[PDB]
């Protein structure tokens, strides 16, 4: 199924996933599209952080749900 | 061990969350992404329009925060008296869209480079806009920024009228360079100034700093050590209750 991931610029990435995918596997799919290492990523859905070790289905994420990718910005 | 490291968007957000627990009128606006010099006025107008809608009992038009429930965000818009508008700046990009691309590129590299943190405080109760640049004139001369903000204050009097007719005023906080002794202490300076302002909205603390740069920097290091201890165990990516 397709899901969307929003980034800080407002641009949306499209991923192909299954509900049994781990959050670490999703972060690898984002790396393939954006070149960001998994260790630098945090993901949010429905107001909560998605934790490594869980699956998409553990959060009731469905077809065409939108996740948010958060990075650390220095200044 | 007097270190002041370059503060990122995450520690600045946690400091805001903590400052709300102490002063509930402060709304902990998210920093992922923060505003820029090219959209801070639009962001503030959008927030004030939503606060007016919550006061009338109407729906909000957003945009919504990502780490807050929609109902908690409505409760914070009802409560708030003070907007802490962090702005991220880089001297190379010259539009909003080019500044957002520069921000992503540096985020992914992990580099500070020539980027800087500025603060605009919107004091709703005092009707005051306060601009804090720790570097004094990093973006432009201060007399130029005062003129831009005076025109914006006139717009805010139409967008967000008081019961009486009081007009928004403008304060340029820094009368000369504040940040001496380090190239990377801007985010820490912004949070220290915001805490002084919360304690006293007429604060003159910027005009009472040590003269030598190594002592002034040591004092800010003490603030940084205390703030990091205070936020360490508070919830990651989660707004406090209004
Ligand atoms: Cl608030």
């Amino acid at each position: 199924m397709q899901i969307f991931v929003k980034t800080l610029t407002g641009k949306t990435i499209t991923l192909e996933v299954e509900p049994s995918d781990t959050i670490e596997n999703v972060k690898a799919k984002i790396q393939d599209k954006e070149g960001i290492p998994p260790d630098q990523q945090r993901l949010i859905f429905a107001g909560k952080q998605l934790e490594d070790g869980r699956t998409l289905s553990d959060y009731n994420i469905q077809k065409e749900s939108t996740l948010h990718l958060v990075l650390r910005l220095r200044g | 061990e007097a270190l002041v490291p370059a503060w990122d968007s995450d520690i600045i957000f946690k400091a805001l969350c903590y400052f709300h627990t102490l002063y509930p009128g402060l709304i902990p606006l998210e920093t992922f992404p923060p505003a820029t010099i090219f959209n801070f006025k639009q962001k503030i107008i959008s927030i004030l329009e939503d606060k007016k809608a919550v006061l009338r009992g109407e729906p909000i038009k957003g945009p919504l925060p990502i780490s807050c429930s929609k109902e908690n965000y409505r409760r914070h818009l009802q409560r708030t008296t003070l907007l802490p508008v962090f702005m991220w700046y880089h001297p190379t990009p010259k539009t909003l869209s080019d500044t957002m691309q520069t921000m992503k590129q540096l985020a992914i590299k992990g580099s500070v480079g020539a980027s800087h943190w500025l603060l605009v405080i919107v004091d709703i109760q005092a009707r005051r806009l306060v601009y804090f640049d720790s570097l004094y004139n990093y973006v432009m001369p201060p007399e130029n920024m005062k003129k831009e903000l005076q025109s914006f204050a006139q717009q805010l009097d139409q967008v967000y009228p008081a019961y009486d007719s009081k007009k928004f005023s403008v304060k340029i906080a820094a009368k000369e360079v504040i940040q001496r002794g380090s190239g990377s202490s801007c985010g820490a300076w912004c949070c220290q100034f915001l805490h002084w302002y919360l304690k006293d909205p007429l604060t003159d603390a910027l005009n009472d700093l040590p003269v030598d740069s190594v002592e002034r920097h040591e004092n800010l290091a003490s603030f940084v050590q205390a703030a990091e201890a205070a936020v360490q165990d508070l919830p990651e990516l989660s707004w406090p209750e209004a």
